[PDB]
């Protein structure tokens, strides 16, 4: 790939 | 003829080949991209210049190497444009001060992609360069290797466009928040460009990326990306029309989207690639 975006992210409990 | 680089240090001269270490900082441009600037990088000097006059020529043969060897472009030697890897001596670059003068050479890339790159990272060889150097009143005539290492990390475009970054972060806000992608593209000059996702999905829309945080992760969700609105499933080209010299946004939101079964407490990572394309 050109480009890797990482995405990060949470549910609460 | 005696040389140093940007930062003061010495280039050991002629005889044994020299590894020659130059801050780089590659960009498009229209029809090649700039790998180094070396005119900024390597300082040169005669310490005779009253009685002696010094010129020093680039030679057929010199070549980008490492991770660039396989491409070809353009060197730029003293304000003129010849092939590269060169296929015949250059003009001569004429040293008649004890003032410091660039070396006046930068090297360009014939781009092969549409918005590709190529990583390079600092201690990395970049460059071979065989120089000439003869002088006004003997004939004193000899030839040396200066192998050009990068001093700094940088990604050389191989292609016709460049991002903003490549390697993009971004934080979703807690469940179900989303996100802007802060992610945008140029080119040299206008071109007609599309992208597309890779990765891992969970869905029968293949358009759920699979959440893989390593500790403990959030089950029953995955990360799901729109442009205005709409779901860009993997693997499927999206059109960004005209792109010309300034940055056009890729349009992007990052979304928490369900896979099935109960959503669970707990951490969310997914890992998307984007490609460019020309439509």
């Amino acid at each position: 790939a050109d480009v890797t975006i990482t995405v990060n992210g949470k549910v609460v409990a | 003829f005696a040389c140093k680089t940007a930062n003061g240090t010495a280039i050991p001269i002629g005889g044994g080949s020299a590894n020659v270490y130059v801050n780089l900082a590659p960009v498009v441009n229209v029809g090649q991209n700039l790998v180094v600037d070396l005119s900024t990088q390597i300082f040169c000097h005669n310490d005779y210049p009253e009685t002696i006059t010094d010129y020093v020529t680039l030679q057929r043969g010199s070549a980008y190497g490492g991770v660039l060897s396989n491409f070809s472009g353009t060197v730029k030697y003293s304000g003129s444009s010849y092939p590269f890897p060169t296929t015949s001596e250059t003009p001569r670059v004429v040293y008649n001060s004890r003032t410091d003068k660039p070396w006046p050479v930068a090297l360009y890339l014939t781009p092969v992609s549409s918005a590709g790159g190529v990583a390079i990272k600092a201690g990395s060889l970049i460059a071979v360069l065989i120089l000439r150097q003869t002088n006004n009143y003997n004939s004193d005539d000899f030839q040396f290797v200066w192998n050009i290492y990068a001093n700094n990390d940088v990604v050389v475009p191989t292609g016709g466009c460049d991002v903003s970054a490549r390697d993009v972060t971004v934080t979703l806000p807690d469940y179900p928040g989303s996100v802007p992608i802060p992610l945008t593209v140029y080119c040299a000059k206008s071109q007609n460009l599309g992208y597309y996702l890779s990765g891992t999905t969970a869905d029968a829309g293949n358009s759920i990326f699979t959440n893989t945080a390593s500790f403990s992760p959030a089950q029953g969700v995955g990360v799901q990306l729109t442009r205005n609105g709409t779901i860009i499933p993997a693997n499927n080209t999206v059109s960004l029309g005209a792109v010309g010299t300034s940055a056009v946004s890729l349009g992007l939101t990052a979304n928490y989207a369900r896979t099935g079964g109960q959503v669970t407490a707990g951490n969310v990572q997914s890992i998307i690639g984007v490609t460019f394309v020309y439509q």
